[PDB]
RNA sequence: CUGGGUCGGGGUUUCGUACGUAGCAGAGCAGCUGCUGCGAUCUAUUGAAAGUCAGCCCUCGACACAAGGGUUUGU
RNA sequence: AUAGCGACGUCGCUUUUUGAUCCUUCGAUGUCGGCUCUUCCUAUCAUUGUGAAGCAGAAUUCACCAAGCGUUGGAUUGUUCACCCACUAAUAGGGAACGUGAGCUGGGUUUAGACCGUCGUGAGACAGGUUAGUUUUACCCUACUGAUGAUGUGUUGUUGCCAUGGUAAUCCUGCUCAGUACGAGAGGAACCGCAGGUUCAGACAUUUGGUGUAUGUGCUUGGCUGAGGAGCCAAUGGGGCGAAGCUACCAUCUGUGGGAUUAUGACUGAACGCCUCUAAGUCAGAAUCCCGCCCAGGCGGAACGAUACGGCAGCGCCGA
RNA sequence: AUCUAAUUAGUGACGCGCAUGAAUGGAUGAACGAGAUUCCCACUGUCCCUACCUACUAUCCAGCGAAACCACAGCCAAGG
RNA sequence: GCAGCCGACUUAGAACUGGUGCGGACCAGGGGAAUCCG
RNA sequence: UCCAAGGUGAACAGCCUCUGGCAUGUUGGAACAAUGUAGGUAAGGGAAGUCGGCAAGCCGGAUCCGUAACUUCGGGAUAA
């Protein structure tokens, strides 16, 4: 018989393999479309979540009423120290697919680089790349790699630089530095592989691969649950009190002839720790890092035009279960998947975007800075000492 | 942003903090956090409250 | 010109709130809540500004046992403006008004909610207090 | 000559002002001819004391430790 | 007569009503409803695209492609049905052993106790009413949800491709258009913009709220260590405030582009000197369909790195 | 008629009573009832709409170790 | 009628005082209006 | 069936202790997933849940005030 009353169904079929995901490390699974007009660019980065805190920014939109007000909004710190180009690959299309053709590495590869190739470093003699480097330096490796460039050249038509972290910056334990590749979108493919050619074994700072106020992507891998029951993971609802065998389950399976238990209906199993791909988070700041300018430091990373202070984007007693950030950073409006030192992957949006959204200008007027380790009560300890005075502890 | 006073402890309340209450007879007040809503909402008078910048005015605490 | 930002609504059916005007009402049984489509189960709930059916419970006898649409005026819990402030008010309560928007009544005691105000000019023009 | 680890020190934060001592502060009461005792509480030292990674932040202070162990894998 | 209906007739379809039969089951297939949950059908209530009105506008009818997405909250009753109140865009109809009791409940039917009415001389009967009445078992197989792993490439590792599967967004309001088109008047639209919201989906913890045995810090009852101090016991003694962490439309963030086409409207144009959207040929065309975005990644491939002592040795390539 | 926004419920009346009725007892009734029903106040996680915490399990390991059941066995659609 | 010496638990009233908390753990009746039956 | 301490307290109630007794009830270790069993707490609403306020929750001792309808005059009554 039918059912009395209709209810949407629980649940979306369309991430259904709600498994563990099989890497930690999030995957563009798409990147943005080439067009010869344009000039070479990346199309994606690497950072790490550090933690969120508010902003409070002037909104410029007719017709509502927040209209020439001020709010405050969630943002989401991503540290995001430049990369390091260490390789290129190349694709050609095949009626099978697109086929990897060559990949070409730089002499020197960094020793934080070379720990993603094992492991267990400490056991290892660290052998890698050993015999492939002394290509470089010989007349034969030279005419070897240089026709290389030239047939790559030739007959590819994807290509994509193989860029690795930095991770000897970040206050993590972790020294294992990710790498990924980065397609290369721009012109032909002669000036799109002899502009990545000398760009190997160098710098890509962020800055130089995004801009302010430009909507993005974030690709990476939730926070994981564990096992988890029914009622958790697809958000049943909640049996009566009276049910005899336990009520946080799903009463009915299926039906009769039918004669199995569809994929579509509600179990328990494993949740979280699954790849998600956000789109449209709007960068709101491309920090600066700590540098050191005649001596002192300049740390005042956070201080708006408005607000002339010199704070830095750290909160008191830093961010909780990360650290302290010290490198140039991006600042997402809203939240974004993943844990804390997680790392996520910035990718270049996808689609053309032409809305009072997307092409919104933004302009901060205050950064919050209060110490979230509990309830924070001052921005910086500067005026927390000048509003409690002295202390018996001095 | 217009950064105010908390209406029980005084202290400085800053725009993404804080909650705001209203009093049947107007009487808008603000409240730093849980702490100073719950002791407020009880009649806890600041006077007696030793962490109060209103105690410690009064008990000429500090200068 | 501006629609409601959504606020956090704390009024489902079945609660009653205090009647504050002057039509003798002294309570309001909120019915249903109107623009409310539902779903499954779901109670239909009402926040500040939002015009629901409601029936006076305690009052003057030709107010009972009749409907009447009404709007919230106040409420006890916390909503967030979207300038970042949360704010909460000590009493459930609203006024009698038809379908076009006037009230039955002529003054209103105590505050009324700015989001309330701005969105039924006729109320806030005898709101006595604004938020 | 580098690494983490333990302890310690700071930062943050939670609660709310510790023990002791002093007070001609204390409803009053008892004894000795003003003094001495009992006395909840109050004031000062005292935003004091205590806790704070075990899944918080920094250290470059102390201590010892870390060039190991076992099982396999061949075109 | 045929916008819309349709008498007297007459031809059908369906098995969501009841019958008729008694083929299976009586060494037992757990026999009404409700709750929960998934999927399917279209005989389409709403939404998308259309054609026709006794379609001026508004509203409303009839019909077509069409099941993608929605189809509520309550009073009364065990109800299925029914009726009413309110909201809504709409409150369309159904199947899956009259879906679903080793999923629940057990209000109803249907044991044994009782009561009443009618019937009977009586024991007793009543698809009459009423009240109380034990709801057993999964560790097996499969299915399904997740978790190791196997399978070949000499061994391992890194970076990758995508064959295949799954698939997701939905509806409304306000403003403006505009008191305009239309209409005598009353009334009263539409597209393009702009601002939001409903339902759904995926996340997340700055902020608000919830939890709290960091048993963290005060307070406090009874007892106990001679007293102070320090503590302890009362199956978490009780009670304020509370870090971190989990967590809520009870906070906050995000939710997409094409292609061939359906209905339909057309172009050129014969058949049939004219005419004709059709016969040959051509065009526009959508909540449909397919793909993209998104999730998984094949007894499916690719590129690249390193490839086993220094007492022994094992290896790789070559010696047509 | 009242109770509610809405009442196949409840109460108060009406009586042509399928088939009420006088020790096969009729009517009423204070007090009482782990008896059966309706409404109102208070209260609350019953619910909107779920979340978190604790103890014992379940989980893994050392030791120890059964039973029900079993033609053969176990991936589906349609057909007969 | 007074003087001296012993004494057992009660009851009432007052002042002071604590962040309104005080049958602080334990022990420990929810209430009202009606109908049916006994 | 007999014997029966101290404190709190109306109490041979509950809780703590002394004399006396015992080793957690036929096993231990490590983890702290789901679902359970037994306890708790929840913003706003307050029975909208359900056949049905089932369960849970509210009240609760004592002192001083006050205590209705009805009644078999005793009660109701710890009414409220
Ligand atoms: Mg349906
Ligand atoms: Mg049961
Ligand atoms: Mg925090
Ligand atoms: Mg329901
Ligand atoms: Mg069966
Ligand atoms: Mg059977
Ligand atoms: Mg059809
Ligand atoms: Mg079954
Ligand atoms: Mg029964
Ligand atoms: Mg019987
Ligand atoms: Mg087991
Ligand atoms: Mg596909
Ligand atoms: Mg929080
Ligand atoms: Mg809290
Ligand atoms: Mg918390
Ligand atoms: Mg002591
Ligand atoms: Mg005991
Ligand atoms: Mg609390
Ligand atoms: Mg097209
Ligand atoms: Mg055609
Ligand atoms: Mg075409
Ligand atoms: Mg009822
Ligand atoms: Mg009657
Ligand atoms: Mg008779
Ligand atoms: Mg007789
Ligand atoms: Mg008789
Ligand atoms: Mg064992
Ligand atoms: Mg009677
Ligand atoms: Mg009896
Ligand atoms: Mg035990
Ligand atoms: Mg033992
Ligand atoms: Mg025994
Ligand atoms: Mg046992
Ligand atoms: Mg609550
Ligand atoms: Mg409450
Ligand atoms: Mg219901
Ligand atoms: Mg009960
Ligand atoms: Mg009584």
């Amino acid at each position: 018989s039918h059912r009395k009353f209709s209810a949407p169904r629980h649940g979306s079929l369309g991430f259904l393999p709600r498994k563990r995901s099989s890497r930690h490390r999030g995957k563009v699974k798409s990147f943005p479309k080439d067009d010869p007009s344009k000039p070479v660019h990346l199309t994606a980065f690497l950072g790490y979540k550090a933690g969120m805190t508010h902003i409070v920014r002037e909104v410029d939109r007719p017709g509502s009423k927040v209209n020439k007000k001020e709010v405050v909004e969630a943002v989401t710190i991503v540290e995001t120290p430049p990369m390091v180009v260490v390789g290129i690959v190349g694709y050609v299309e095949t009626p099978r697919g697109l086929r990897t053709f060559k990949t070409v590495f730089a002499e020197h590869i960094s020793d934080e680089c070379k720990r993603r190739f094992y492991k267990n470093w400490h056991k290892s003699k660290k052998k890698a790349f050993t015999k492939y480097c002394k290509k470089w330096q010989d007349d034969a490796g030279k005419r070897q790699l240089d026709k290389d460039f030239s047939s790559m050249k030739k007959y590819c038509q994807v290509i994509r630089v193989l860029a690795h972290t930095q991770m000897r910056l970040l206050p993590l334990r972790q020294k294992k530095a990710h790498l990924m590749e980065i397609q290369v979108n721009g012109g032909t493919v002669a000036e799109k592989l002899d502009w990545a050619r000398e760009r190997l074994e160098q710098q890509v700072p962020v800055s130089q691969v995004f801009g302010q106020d430009e909507m993005i992507d974030v690709i990476g891998v939730t926070k994981g649950k564990g096992y988890k029951g029914v009622t958790s993971r697809w958000h049943t609802k909640k049996l009566p009190r009276k049910t005899h065998r336990g009520l946080r389950k799903v009463a009915c399976i299926g039906a009769w002839h039918p004669a199995r238990v569809a994929f579509s209906v509600a179990r328990a199993g494993q949740k979280g720790y699954h790849h998600r791909t956000e789109i449209n988070k709007k960068i709101y700041k491309i920090g600066q890092g700590y540098l050191i300018k005649d001596g002192k430091l300049i740390k005042n990373n956070a201080s708006t035009d408005y607000d002339l202070s010199d704070k830095s984007i750290n909160p008191l007693g830093g961010f909780v279960h990360y650290g302290e950030v010290t490198n140039d950073f991006v600042m997402l409006k809203g939240c974004v998947v993943g844990t804390k030192k997680r790392v996520l992957t910035l990718r270049k949006s996808l689609l053309v975007q032409t809305k009072r959204r997307a092409l919104e200008k933004i302009d901060l007027k205050f950064i919050d800075t209060t110490s979230k380790f509990g309830h924070g009560r001052f921005q910086t300890v500067e005026e927390k000492k000048a509003f409690m005075g002295p202390l018996k502890k001095d | 942003m217009k950064v105010e006073l908390c209406s029980f402890s005084g202290y400085k309340i800053y725009p993404g903090h804080g909650r705001r209450y209203a009093r049947t007879d107007g009487k808008v007040f603000q409240f730093l956090n849980a702490k100073c809503e719950s002791a407020f909402l009880s009649k806890r008078n600041p006077r007696q409250i030793n962490w109060t910048v209103l105690y410690r005015r009064k008990h000429k605490k500090g200068q | 010109s501006g629609a409601k930002f959504r606020i956090s609504l704390g009024l489902p059916v079945g609660a009653v709130i205090n009647c504050a005007d002057n039509t003798g009402a002294k309570n309001l049984y909120i019915i249903s809540v109107k623009g409310i489509k539902g779903r499954l189960n779901r109670l239909p709930a009402a926040g500040v500004g939002d015009m629901v059916m409601a029936t006076v419970k305690k009052g003057k006898p030709e107010l009972r046992k009749k409907v009447h649409p009404a709007v919230v005026i106040r409420q006890r819990k916390s909503y967030r403006r979207k300038d970042g402030v949360f704010l909460y008010f000590e009493d459930n309560a609203g006024v009698i008004v038809n379908n076009k928007g006037e009230m039955k009544g002529s003054a209103i005691t105590g505050p009324v909610a700015k989001e309330c105000a701005d969105l039924w000019p006729r109320i806030a023009s005898n709101a006595g207090s604004i938020a």
